[PDB]
């Protein structure tokens, strides 16, 4: 039995996708957004009247396994020189396993920081940062 | 929705295993890394239509005598408790609501709308495929069929569609109370001969990967982990030894019961007080 | 991306429209084109003081 | 008698046959002319059967005798005295 | 027997609501309060000769799990992008299982982050924080 | 490609181990830190191309008679699930593509390049021993064959060289779907002798160190682990004891399934809307 | 069996050079790259109108054990006071075990700092932090 008013997402149930193409051996990734909340305080009260959003900082991380071929440097997403000014924005997109339908979408994603790790007893790990003008949860159903 | 972890193998086992000992190419596929004589010597005992031998499954402690050339054995194994809700919350329901279900339905035309015929009423459309309704489309599901405006669509006036959803039971609204189990269920394979065992391992590994894709263990039996043991003598005491190698499949699953509401507001009584 | 570039004042993001047949997609969308300034009337009004 | 009745069509499909043999396309090659054939009805090689397919491309074979398939699936009940 | 002079809360007595709909798979919520006491320092005394309340700062913290259904993005609570700015403040209530009581109530809350987070090995979460004007804990008996 | 690691075992070990005792130097090399005694006798024993006595290896539970002079015997062990990626992704492919092959080919004329032949056509091109093909060069492959310009190059017509290539299945493509597996299996030498059983275990080593190199483990096999156990009585119901030192070997595998996709966009119907 | 279509990098499959010469007993690298991605904020916007690359600032630290022959201070490569102001720069690489192709090589090299511990329970390692002008994944089938 399958009652679906209770189901949750999972590592098995989601695809990360760029440009169409499945990023292979992916294993986590974070979102994050800042609306730079702010409270106005008048003289005659400490309570905050009211709450006002300033400014949108968003930014989101990905981890991934290098594979020997495909990996973030080959694809050319990725950069490790002056290269990176030639490289136009992309956009990541988290989609359901099941259905194909989008879950999340990141737009005009631009590179903020690469890492990679090298180690003896453990599989080469990178992860890369990314900074999005925009998110968008739309083509929903 | 209380979940039968044994009985839902079972079932995904029993076609899908017969499926895949149908034809040579999957089990050539599946077999690739073995060598020559086994793969050969499996293919020509259980392989093909027209096999003589065949595998079987069953769970464990029958009372009758069960065939040991090869056999699926199954056991119901630990379960634990691993998560919670406040309340034991899970979810929210205005509508009654069955399984999930994916049936097959080709368009058809209505005077003033595109339709989709299904077996069973809808409580709820998840998905069309390959289809994003936009408003001029105006789509509405009422009851067994689903609909989008006529005109402009006219030229998939047959489209072939496929169609997951799923069913509606009655219109009362409840609360969902239940907890996450962390279960776990043992898998062996069973076989005189050590190399039919191993093959059988195998293709037991293919299904397990297969089955990710299944609707119900997307929706139901996320978090599947694997575990095998040791190629052991099940068996000393007869003429020749069982051997084989257990396997530990573990899922996670939310046991959960619907708690109706019978309370609904429809009238509103403001009035003021006096002193 | 062309509205943050001012090449378009405003659109319906949920008119779009997609559907796929084997091989082939269909795309419908709508965008309201920009409007510009035509007409302007004018009476003048004199007084004393 | 009949009780409750309802009847749906699950596939609509165009299915290929060989005109000499009388064995139905399989398997194909990439231009899709024909490489394996098969004696069933329900495995061989179809496409959907509607008009906008048919404009998208018979285009591979002179073999020109295809076979509009539909699948019929209904649902009853019956209230059976004794 | 149940006496109920040494009952205590746990997560199976509490629900969390908004709008009136509990929330589903709930699993934690923080709450903090900053009254911003400062004390008062004369010349002739190392001592505080009394302290003052300045101003008042208060966030409270939810953890889920996202559903498939009826997540924070979908449901309009939270927001994705310039969506923000058109939601409007909302209240978020901590009643009693039992009696359906309240226990406490914040009023005014805005968003202040969102986080959510993508893994392969364990079932999709999400965090919100958000910035409240005041509490409340009136209705009681 | 699932993965059968005992049969890797088999296939790696009898031939290197036919080659390692086939000469003495080596073996001299591998057993310096040992005494003048056990050396000798182990190198008159079994060391030589004309070695009267031979080891022999075998999997566990053999129905017939098992020579316990010098043996290597091995037994499955147990596996488990350590890692797993999003959706059980680990790989898009365009074109099937089977095993890793390495191949000698001499360079050869044609009329406007120069080729190498190969035994079977060519999905990817890995590496070319000793070149990096620059664009005047013009790599290209075509099937069985690679090939680079003639005329700049012309003083190479006959080049040893080798290459390092990938199979050609079909041209279809799919998706990979599957997870890691850390996997144990275990390895014994057994002797009547326990100062042969000695000696058989430092050459196991060695040719576990000299398998880091192989194509197949460096592909698939990654993250080599050993463990040894204590000097034990195998066997003391016999005239005399089984000595044996068992050895447990960790491998990591990806146990993975190729999912065919049969859809291929080729036509687009950007079309607008009126109201 | 072998599919090169999911093999992935480890510690087995990897060398760590430097002037030809293969760093012996080395346990792990990493490798950092920061763009210094800032986003312009207009007066009519919260969001973040685009992003723009800034600065390009790399490390890369390297973990060894203490050889007793050619260790980091022997082979020249490092330094120990003024004789660093005549050590030149250095490219360091990091090359397939198998084809003996190269995965990334570093440019201009520079020294940062340099850490050794000498401890009772355990063997000695000495840690590198190297400061490179540009990174490069040239030279590839």
């Amino acid at each position: 039995a399958s009652e679906a008013k209770q189901t949750v997402h999972t590592g098995n149930t989601v695809l990360l996708m760029i440009k169409g193409k499945p990023v292979g051996r992916a294993q986590s990734a974070s979102g994050q957004r800042e609306y730079g909340t702010t409270g106005v305080y008048e003289i005659g009260s400490i309570m905050p009247q009211e709450h006002v959003y300033l400014r949108y900082e968003g930014t989101i991380t990905v981890e991934r396994l290098r594979m020997k071929k495909e990996n973030f440097a080959d694809l050319g997403y990725a950069s490790l020189g002056e290269e990176i000014l030639k490289k136009d924005i992309i956009d990541i997109l988290v989609v359901d396993n099941l259905t194909k339908q989008v879950i999340i979408s990141y737009h005009g994603c631009s590179a903020n920081n690469y890492n990679e790790t090298w180690q003896t007893n453990e599989i080469v790990t990178e992860e890369i940062e990314f900074s999005y003008l925009t998110a968008s949860d739309k083509a929903r159903t | 929705a209380i979940t039968s972890v044994d009985s839902y193998l079972l079932s995904e086992i029993k076609p899908r295993l017969n499926t895949v000992l149908e034809n040579c190419y999957i089990i050539d596929e599946v077999l690739k890394d073995f060598d020559y004589q086994t793969r050969e010597s499996f293919k020509e005992a259980f392989c093909g239509k027209n096999a003589q031998h065949e595998v079987t499954v069953g769970f464990n402690f029958p009372k009758f005598k069960n065939n040991y050339e090869a056999h699926y054995l199954i056991q119901l194994g630990q379960g634990q408790e691993t998560k919670n809700s406040l309340g034991s919350i899970q979810s929210s329901y205005f509508e009654a609501t069955g399984d999930t279900l994916v049936e097959s339905s080709t368009a058809i035309r209505e005077d003033d709308k595109l339709v989709f015929t299904v077996s069973k009423p809808i409580g709820e459309l998840i998905k069309v495929e390959d289809i994003e309704f936009a408003k001029y489309d105006n789509l509405q599901v009422e009851g067994n069929k689903v609909s989008f405006k006529y005109q402009t669509n006219e030229d998939y006036e047959n489209y072939n569609a496929n169609i997951i959803f799923t069913e509606k039971k009655n219109d009362s609204k409840g609360l969902v109370k239940g907890f996450t189990v962390e279960e776990q269920v043992t898998v062996v394979g069973l076989s005189f001969n050590v190399d039919v065992a191993r093959c059988l391992d195998a293709v037991l590994k293919m299904i397990l990967i297969s089955m990710r894709d299944s609707i119900e263990e997307q929706q139901t039996f996320q978090l599947q982990n694997l575990s095998f043991g040791d190629i052991a003598p099940i068996i000393e005491d007869g003429d020749s030894m069982i051997f084989g190698r257990p396997t530990i499949i573990k899922y996670t699953s939310s046991l959960d019961l619907d708690y109706t509401i019978t309370q609904d507001i429809n009238k509103l009584t403001f009035k003021e007080r006096k002193d | 991306r062309k509205k943050r570039d001012n090449e378009i004042q405003d659109f319906p993001a949920e008119d779009v429209q997609v559907i796929v047949e084997g091989n082939e997609a269909r795309i419908s969308m709508t965008v309201y084109p920009i409007r510009s300034f035509k007409k302007i009337s004018v009476s003048l009004v004199y007084k004393q003081q | 008698s009949i009780e409750k009745k309802e009847e749906v069509i699950a596939h609509n499909e165009v299915v290929f046959r060989s005109l000499t043999q009388g064995l139905y396309v399989k398997e194909v090659d990439i231009y899709s002319d024909v490489v394996s054939y098969t004696k069933d009805v329900d495995e061989a090689l179809a496409m959907p059967n509607t008009i906008n397919f048919k404009n998208s491309r018979l285009i591979m074979n002179l073999d020109l005798e295809p076979l509009n398939k539909i699948q019929k699936v209904i649902y009853e009940t019956h209230l059976e005295g004794l």
